[PDB]
């Protein structure tokens, strides 16, 4: 890729766009459409549940904004403690993977600020690519566990903050490609 | 041992009808096992909600 003068702006604006989209998605208490309830006892019978991983809500009910935070409930003959079931519940009952992706991408933002502070450290921008890829992995694994639980039919449909979270992965890959161009430029500078 | 439990467990585990035993099982989410004639058991299993 040419235009190395603009590539620093293009990568930083892409990274900031990804960070804003991801943080809005994780802050938002809903991700994608489904049917169910807003809050248990549109409360019991019928509403579009605007599902989400960390928090969940609803849209176009007789009432709106009565959102909910994830919890768990018992089932017949238990089986809650099973090696698969307890694993799935312990994963699903936490905001781990999206908020870790947020933290990694924000530290990617703090990393690229080392283009101006602690300047001329060259290959240190290596850490940006690590942050982009690890944020991507955390995002995709979060979406995988989210959909894998949520898809159990409840007529799900994809929503705005979902589109933000998913798009942030592709943005993070394109930003990563530019960050690798930045790194290998710093490498060619170090080797002359 | 099961008799020693049933003769000592409380609230009284025994039921006056199969309908009551079924109710106690369903309320208990299977934490209560009702002991009954096989004809009753395999009747009820065929009756919805068939849980």
């Amino acid at each position: 890729l040419f235009d190395r003068g603009v590539q620093m702006l293009l990568t930083t604006v892409g990274a900031f766009a990804a960070f804003s989209l991801m943080t809005i998605a994780v802050g938002t208490d809903y991700w994608l459409y489904s049917r169910g309830v807003c809050k248990t006892k549109k409360k019991n019978e019928e509403v579009m549940t605007h599902s989400g991983l960390w928090r969940t809500c609803c849209l176009e009910g007789n009432f709106k904004g009565l959102c909910k935070q994830i919890d768990h409930f018992p089932e017949d003959a238990d089986y809650e403690a099973d090696t698969a079931e307890y694993f799935l519940r312990a994963v699903r009952a936490s905001s781990i993977f999206p908020i870790l992706s947020v933290i990694l991408l924000f530290m990617g933002g703090l990393c690229i600020a080392a283009s101006e502070f602690y300047k001329t450290r060259h290959n240190i921008i290596l850490s940006a690519g690590i942050f982009f890829v690890s944020a991507g992995l955390s995002n995709i694994i979060g979406i995988i566990v989210y959909i894998s639980a949520n898809a159990g039919k409840n007529s799900y449909s994809y929503g705005w903050s979902f589109y933000f979270g998913a798009l942030s992965f592709i943005i993070a890959e394109m930003v990563g490609v530019l960050a690798v161009h930045m790194f290998i430029d710093r490498h060619k500078q170090l080797t002359g | 041992k099961m008799w020693t439990y049933m003769r000592s467990a409380e609230p009284s585990v025994f039921v006056r009808t199969t309908a009551e035993g079924v109710a106690r099982v369903r309320k208990s989410k299977g934490k209560y096992a009702y002991l009954l004639e096989s004809t009753m058991n395999e009747y009820i299993e065929q009756r919805k909600p068939c849980d």
